[PDB]
RNA sequence: UGACGGAGCCAGCGAGUCUAACCUUGGCCGAGAGGUCUUGGUAAAAACUCCGUCGGGGAACGAGGAAUUCCUAGUAAGCGCAAGUCAUCAGCUUGCGUUGAUUACGUCCCUGCCCUUUGUACACAC
């Protein structure tokens, strides 16, 4: 068996699968390295995780994500969405308790949006 | 909040409300802003029992891996919890610890 | 919630579909109930019967407003979110403030972006107890749609002879206290649930010495609405118009929610059979 | 419709009048149009087919 | 000839009277539509 | 979610605040990549130029450009 | 104007129509076929 | 045939699912290998269809 | 507040054997009706992103006065695809997406509008 762990992110209709494994250390958005996401004014926010935890973490394990919908800030927020989702459940289910919970305070500490995508209700009056 | 929030206390303060959550979790928010300023996990350290009648281990049981009442001191610093399990415990918040757990 | 929404519409479903299927247990129990006051022979089917015949204790214990809006028909107030239709053109708008204004108890959304899921969804979760979707033709409205939310019926009208009040004059203001209402010559059982929508709609119980009346006419298949202030003279009474005046007709009604669009559908505007012009209500 | 007519003028006469496919379906005939000059709209019963024929009746 | 729908009516001040006295008559009679209080 | 209670717009960093409001235009409304674009390449250049650091000098000027007492006309 | 005109003619005349048939149509069943049930009344006799 | 939408398809409830197989592009091993008979054999194959279809246009 | 050439990349609605133009030269065939071929002219995802280049219009007009009208969050304003639903809509109408702010979230002073001006409810409290 192979270790194995999948999660989602959703902004405003744009999906963002994540498979993570682990294995020889690598980062995938859909088949090109996660270097050339486009956009280039927010290629850091989608390295936000990446950075904000340091990079061994990831240097144990293997990230694919694909994504679809929506367009390119949508995108953006829903890549950097999963993969911070996806990191902390395989921490919860392979690795460390400890490592699960500090990660999840370094996140919430950040921005809590990396976590809980806000569904934005529309409102009375 | 990521579970069903099914038990709310908040601090004498008034600016932070603590949230127990079904995942067995604790939350502290901030008022001010709407943000999550403290987390305590709970769901290890509960003392859950397993009936006489059951037919499963107290361990993979999940009826009882849950707190269902909270409520802060008065200097805003530590959290009594209780359940529908065995035990009551008693959390530090600023270092989001767990100073007890009674019987 | 929506699980909670699902299972109360389908209980309802269901027990309107048995009160049709025993209606006619209702005629009979009318009929015997009828020959033991006045005692006269029974017929052959209820003579021979014995289950109902035994049984014709309890339901002889047993023994008007329509049926959705009952539950709470005079209770909470009915609150109106009107809303425009997409991209919405000035004077559009500015019709939709008017009619936000001419309810009581109503609030006015501009649509941008909003699709109707979503809509009926907040309001659902809000408690929004109707909901109006108005749509235009240049600048002049054409359609308004009518929803009430708890499951209830969407009747769309067409409206055509449509008069703006800031297009009429600088008239000052309304008077936007609740309201008098006025309804004539609504007749068919159809009639009667148009003006049971309408009514719901409005507010209820006005203060016994009001200044404003709202009136919806029939006339010719065609609904008319006015608004008119009232001041009484002890040898008559004179009364403004005011409010926006304009001729209204009803062409279809959905059992559903607007956003069904394959709801159950009570009644549509029939308008190429062959007699659709002889008859009234069609 | 393109060939019931040939001027705006002649539509706006005969607009909100009542017509029959071959086919045998009703449909009302509704207004006139501009870039063309005599082609109208109607709204029929069902999805009128291109290969058929519409008619007016008239006395 | 024929027609398949009546046409829209067009206000005039007959119609205008004509609802206005049937609205004025109604007022001299109170007579009255309305959502009553359900009270208790 | 800057926009929501009273001072969430006070919460929010202010290089944000800035660049919203430079793309609050008459046909720069909806381009906030555009926007941010232009804020990046102006802090280029204010690092050329006065060497010290950008952000200190933008918070210097919004506060040195604060106005401190103001009037509303009479009732 | 002529399509308000034109269709309530058409109206009161189908209407009209109508009225006039059945009151045929019943005066026809109610004098020949009271006759007749008086015949048949007589014919049953002998 | 009928063909369905991709939100009515992807939400049916499970029993009731619709069951699309798509036509296979890769030609596989045994596809390749087997082998299909001559002559005789083809005439024979002709035969019963011929037969076939002749007894249900009778019945 | 730009123009132009190549690049870069991402949507959501909709799927009825039904969805779609007319004039024109002349060939052949055809008893004809007509058919085939020629034949000439007129009707119908954007923005965004990285590289490169340039540096007033054929009498009117250079962002549109005075007054008045609408607007508080996925809201203002941009931007393209699609459908045409028994009323209404092609001079258009309605949906579906993507990009996404400024500033009050207070006050009854003005402008109107409402209300009440008797606790009646059952404590303790004014």
């Amino acid at each position: 068996a192979v270790p194995s762990v999948q999660t989602f992110g959703k902004k405003k209709s744009a999906t963002a699968v994540a498979h993570v494994k682990a294995g020889k250390g690598l980062i995938k958005v859909n088949g090109s390295p996660i270097t050339l996401v486009e956009p280039e004014i927010l290629r850091f926010k989608v390295y936000e995780p990446l950075l904000l935890v340091g990079l061994d973490k990831f240097s144990n394990i293997d990230i694919r994500v694909r994504v679809t919908g929506g367009g390119h800030v949508s995108q953006v927020y829903a890549i950097r969405q999963a993969i911070a989702k996806g990191l902390v459940a395989y921490h919860q289910k392979y690795v460390d308790e400890q490592s699960k919970n500090e990660l999840k305070k370094a996140f919430t500490s950040y921005d809590r949006t990396l976590l809980i995508a806000d569904s934005r209700r529309p409102e009375p009056k | 909040v990521y579970s069903d929030v099914l038990a709310l206390s908040m601090r004498p303060d008034g600016k932070e409300v603590a949230v127990s959550t079904l995942k067995g979790q604790i939350s502290i928010f901030n008022i001010e802003d709407a943000k999550q300023v403290g987390n305590i996990d709970c769901r290890k350290d509960i003392i859950s029992g397993r009936f006489n009648q059951d037919r499963f281990t107290a361990k993979n049981s999940e009826r009882s891996k849950f707190f269902t009442t909270i409520h802060y001191s008065f200097d805003g610093m530590a959290i009594v919890a209780g359940g529908n399990n065995n035990s009551i415990c008693l959390y530090d918040v600023p270092n989001e610890v767990l100073l007890k757990r009674f019987i | 919630m929506l699980r909670r929404q699902a299972r109360e519409r389908r209980e309802y479903l269901y027990r309107k579909a048995q009160e049709l299927q025993d209606s006619q247990l209702q005629q009979k129990r009318q009929i015997i109930k009828q020959a033991l006051a006045q005692g006269k022979p029974l017929p052959k089917e209820l003579a021979e019967d014995e289950s109902l015949q035994k049984d014709f204790r309890y339901d002889q214990s047993l023994k008007q407003v329509d049926d959705e809006y009952a539950a709470t028909s005079g209770i909470m107030d009915p609150r109106i979110i009107v809303t425009t239709s997409r991209d919405p053109s000035t004077r559009l708008s500015q019709f939709a403030k008017e009619i936000k204004l001419l309810f009581p108890n109503a609030v006015r959304l501009n649509r941008g972006n909003y699709v109707m899921p979503n809509l009926v969804d907040a309001c659902k979760k809000s408690g929004t107890t109707d909901l109006v979707v108005l749509h235009e033709h240049r600048g002049v409205p054409t359609s308004l749609t009518i929803s009430h939310f708890p499951h209830g019926p969407t009747a769309q009208f067409s409206l055509h002879n449509v008069v703006m009040r800031h297009d009429i004059i600088n008239a000052g203001n309304q008077s936007e206290v609740n309201p008098h209402l006025i309804f004539d010559n609504f007749t068919t059982a159809l009639g009667k649930r148009v003006v049971c929508i309408l009514k719901h709609l409005f507010n209820a119980g006005p203060k016994k010495d009001s200044e404003r009346v709202i009136t919806f006419a029939n006339r010719g298949d065609f609904i008319s609405v006015r608004q008119h202030v009232y001041v009484r003279t002890r040898e008559g009474v004179e009364i403004a118009e005011v409010g926006p005046r304009f001729e209204m007709r009803l062409f279809e009604l959905r059992l559903g929610t607007l956003e069904n669009k394959d709801a159950d559908v009570e009644w549509q505007l029939r308008r190429f059979i062959r007699t659709a012009n002889k008859k009234d209500y069609l | 419709i393109k060939d019931m007519f040939s001027s705006a003028m002649e539509v706006a006469r005969f607009e909100g009048a009542q017509i029959k496919t071959v086919s045998g379906i009703r449909g009302e005939i509704k207004r006139a149009l501009s870039k063309p000059e005599g082609h109208y709209r109607a709204a029929f019963e069902d999805k009128i087919l291109m290969s058929d024929i519409v008619i007016l009746r008239s006395w | 000839f024929d027609r398949t729908a009546k046409p829209v009516p067009v206000i005039t001040s007959e119609v205008t009277e004509s609802l206005e006295d049937m609205i004025r008559r109604r007022i001299q009679d109170s007579n009255f539509d309305d959502l009553q209080r359900r009270t208790l | 979610r800057y926009a929501n209670k009273r001072f969430r717009k006070a919460q929010c960093p202010i290089i944000e605040r800035l660049t919203n409001s430079l793309m609050m235009n008459g046909r720069n409304n909806g381009k906030k990549l555009k926007a941010v674009r232009i804020i990046k390449h102006t802090l280029d250049i204010i690092n050329v130029l006065t060497d010290q650091n950008p952000i200190q000098v933008v918070v210097d000027a919004i506060t040195n450009t604060g106005p401190r007492e103001d009037t509303t006309r009479v009732g | 104007f002529e399509a308000r005109q034109r269709i309530e003619e058409k109206n009161k005349e189908s209407s009209d129509y109508h009225a006039k048939m059945a009151h045929i149509v019943n005066t026809i069943n109610t004098e020949e076929g009271a006759e007749k049930n008086k015949y048949e009344r007589e014919r049953k006799l002998r | 045939g009928l063909k369905v939408p991709k939100a009515v398809q992807k939400e049916l409830p499970f029993k009731s699912q619709i069951h699309q197989m798509k036509p296979q592009k890769k030609k596989t091993y045994m596809a390749k290998r087997a082998v299909v008979l001559g002559g005789d054999e083809k005439k024979a194959r002709s035969f019963i269809q011929k037969v076939l279809t002749i007894s249900k246009a009778k019945d």
